[PDB]
RNA sequence: ACGGGGCUAAACCAUGCACCGAAGCUGCGGCAGCGACGCUUAUGCGUUGUUGGGUAGGGGAGCGUUCUGUAAGCCUGCGAA
RNA sequence: CCCCGGCGAGGGGAGUGAAAAAGAACCUGAAACCGUGUACGUACAAGCAGUGGGAGCACGCUUAGGCGUGUGACUGCGUAC
């Protein structure tokens, strides 16, 4: 049994027990999140296709961690024109653990 | 106040040659060649963070097109039928259901065929 | 037990000795002495005296037996070069390198 | 003149070696872009 | 989640047989190039050969339109100077008819080591007979 | 009030221009002089 | 003398509806500049608008190296450079 | 002092010393450059040698899985300063 929900401008296909990495949420670590905009729920050839939302469908998850991602190095270079500049970047995430797909 | 450059210049050269590991020949040994290769590897990486988003949507669309033609519809009519049926599933998830759950993909095609008819 | 003998500052280039040292790598020392006897190289005279001295080191300083020994490692390293001056035509002067080598022979029964 | 050469102390005037117009086998038909 | 990638050790390839009698050359060749590449499968990966094996029968009875039976010219060079050689469509059919379909499909495949491995699954025969009955090819009415 | 607690007033110790010390400084490779001619030369420039 | 294969349309003309397509626009997260208004500042925070390709060149803010004071202090043979 | 060797060069023990990889070619002992060993890749394959994707193998972990390190078949893009 999986479900499709949108979070952080992107969509995810998740199941119960799975740990999902999202964008940063302003929720404390250990607090429960609910996703009421569920897009599709499928449980053994019974498919609820949301139009756009399966109404009555909520995904519950537990925030387990915040943190920054692996550092990406940004390099800009223009040859023969005496220009280069460099920049680093680390991206914030939020790890949630899916606890219930209730259709 | 005389400043010798030995310790600072050695640490700067060692930092570049650590980033040039795995490169062929003088590109992993020689500083003049390695520095030049680390800059080009950073320009390619900046360019291919934009190209990675283009190549995956190209791969999702080609997989959606193949699984939709197994159900009697092309890509361009399957996308139009899902927009008419108010389905907001993106191409990443559609191409993932097309591989792993084939009868749930059949349910989406029949939804799109109903909205066109 | 591993046993080393070395010839440092041997008067020849490392590329010429390495041709002879690849003949006896991994061999039993009785087989390796026969290969060096019928090799028509100047470097085969050099490598044989280091292999003979490693066999004598292992039975005198380590109490090993000669029938058990094998050449487990052998390698040639480059030594210091001597700088000479060679006159050429029209006042040109070239530099001659006289290359030396460090020969290392390693024997062990294990 | 090259008076304190350390690589070639025996010679002071060496332009008969590498300059093409000062070699003994220079011919003036090489200079035909006139 | 990372996108699925087909793994070349657990890919399933199947065997098909196609009759080229009366087919248009290029319109038959475009469909052969899809299935040797694996464009018709949802497990399609651009760096993995996920395509099928296809037997083509009756290559000497393929059809072209217009005046192309006398006007389509195949060129090659031998590597020796002055060595440009040509052959019309009628001469390629009479001398070596399997090359006509093999040349047409080879131009529609990708160029590189993977496209050369996609070409190896095409089996073209000039007649009505093949000897691949042990592989049990399915009739593909295309 | 110690010898390692005294400070200058803010704005009184502007640092000087150092020409020709890399790309990031904004003054490398020409020292603010532009490309060729009399004014880019050492000791160059016309009189009063 | 179509980029190639090939094409009698997979060419050309007219009409129509889909879709692909960029670092453009939108979504989500983050940083900075300049304005405006404020939980009130003591010069920093909050809300909001907008901006952030760049050579020559102008302006602003920093890192690190050797030496002097703080230092007859502090670390260090239980291991300094 | 003993052993191999030409009553050599050079080395292996022994001994001195806190240390001899402090042995007189002697404090520390970087880099270019040259080797030995091990893991993976490489003999149908075309180009600034990387970058994005990515199978397999080897070694570590730790598990009711899939992470770390090394290598990189195949593939999109890509003509140094
Ligand atoms: N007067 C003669 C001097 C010769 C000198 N060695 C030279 O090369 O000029
Ligand atoms: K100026
Ligand atoms: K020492
Ligand atoms: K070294
Ligand atoms: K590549
Ligand atoms: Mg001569
Ligand atoms: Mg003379
Ligand atoms: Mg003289
Ligand atoms: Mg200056
Ligand atoms: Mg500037
Ligand atoms: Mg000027
Ligand atoms: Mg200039
Ligand atoms: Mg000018
Ligand atoms: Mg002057
Ligand atoms: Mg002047
Ligand atoms: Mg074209
Ligand atoms: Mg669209
Ligand atoms: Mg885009
Ligand atoms: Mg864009
Ligand atoms: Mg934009
Ligand atoms: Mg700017
Ligand atoms: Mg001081
Ligand atoms: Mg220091
Ligand atoms: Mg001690
Ligand atoms: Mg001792
Ligand atoms: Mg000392
Ligand atoms: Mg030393
Ligand atoms: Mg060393
Ligand atoms: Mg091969
Ligand atoms: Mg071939």
């Amino acid at each position: 049994m999986y479900a499709v929900f949108q979070s952080g401008g992107k969509q995810h296909r998740v199941s119960e027990g799975q740990t999902v990495r999202l964008e940063k949420l302003d929720i404390a670590t250990g607090e429960t999140v609910e996703f009421a905009e569920v897009l599709m729920i499928a449980n053994g050839e019974e498919v609820k296709i949301g139009v756009p939302f399966v109404d009555g469908g909520v995904i519950k998850a537990e925030v387990v961690a915040h943190g920054r991602g692996e550092k990406v190095k940004i390099v800009k270079f223009r040859r023969r024109k005496h220009y280069r500049k460099q920049q680093g970047h680390r991206q914030w995430f939020t790890d949630v653990k899916i606890t219930g797909i209730s259709a | 106040a005389r400043v010798k450059r030995g310790v600072i210049a050695r640490a700067r050269h060692k930092k570049i040659l650590k980033q040039a590991k795995g490169y062929y020949g003088a590109r992993s040994r020689v500083y003049r060649v390695a520095f030049q290769a680390v800059i080009k590897a950073g320009q390619y990486a900046y360019r291919d963070r934009r190209q990675r988003k283009r190549q995956f949507r190209q791969l999702w669309i080609a997989r959606i097109n193949a699984a939709a033609r197994q159900n009697g519809i092309s890509y361009s009519k399957f996308i139009n039928g899902l927009k008419k049926a108010s389905v907001e599933i993106d191409r990443k998830i559609l191409a993932d259901i097309a591989v792993f759950d084939k009868v749930a993909f059949t349910a989406l095609v029949e939804k799109a065929k109903a909205a066109l008819a | 037990m591993e046993t080393i003998a070395k010839h440092r500052h041997a008067r020849s280039s490392a590329q010429k000795v390495r041709l002879v040292a690849d003949l006896i790598r991994g061999k039993k020392v009785s087989q390796a002495l026969d290969i060096l006897t019928y090799t028509n190289k100047k470097a085969a005279v050099l490598v044989k005296k280091v292999l003979e001295s490693a066999i004598a080191n292992a039975e005198h300083n380590d109490g090993a037996d000669i029938d058990d020994l094998k050449v487990t490692k052998i390698f040639v390293d480059e030594g210091p070069s001597m700088k000479r001056i060679m006159p050429r035509a029209k006042g040109r002067a070239d530099r001659i390198l006289k290359r030396t080598s460090h020969i290392t022979v390693v024997v062990s029964d294990r | 003149m090259e008076n304190n050469s350390r690589t070639m102390p025996h010679i002071r005037r060496t332009t008969h070696i590498m300059k093409f117009a000062h070699r003994n086998s220079f011919d003036f038909h090489f200079f035909n872009a006139r | 989640m990372k996108t699925f990638t087909a793994k070349p050790e657990t890919v399933k390839r199947d065997w098909y047989v196609v009759d080229a009698t009366g087919k248009t050359l290029g319109r038959l060749a475009t469909e052969l190039a899809r299935r040797l590449r694996g464009k018709h499968k949802a497990e399609y990966t651009p760096h993995v050969d996920t395509g099928d094996y296809i037997i083509v029968l009756n290559a000497d009875k393929v059809a072209v339109t217009g005046n192309k039976r006398t006007d389509k010219v195949y060129y090659h060079h031998t590597g020796h100077i002055g060595g440009i050689k040509q052959a019309t469509f009628e001469e390629m059919i009479a001398r070596r008819p399997e090359r006509v379909i093999e040349i047409a499909v080879k131009g529609m495949l990708p160029k590189g080591p993977l496209g050369r491995a996609m070409f190896r699954k095409l089996k073209v025969y000039a007649g009505n007979e093949h000897n691949h009955a042990a592989q049990q090819p399915q009739v593909l009415d295309i | 009030m110690r010898l390692n607690t005294l400070s200058p007033a803010e704005g009184s110790k502007k640092a000087g221009k150092r020409l020709g010390r890399g790309i990031g400084s904004g003054l490398g490779k020409t020292g603010g002089r532009g490309h060729k001619g009399q004014k880019s030369r050492s000791g160059g420039g016309v009189r009063r």
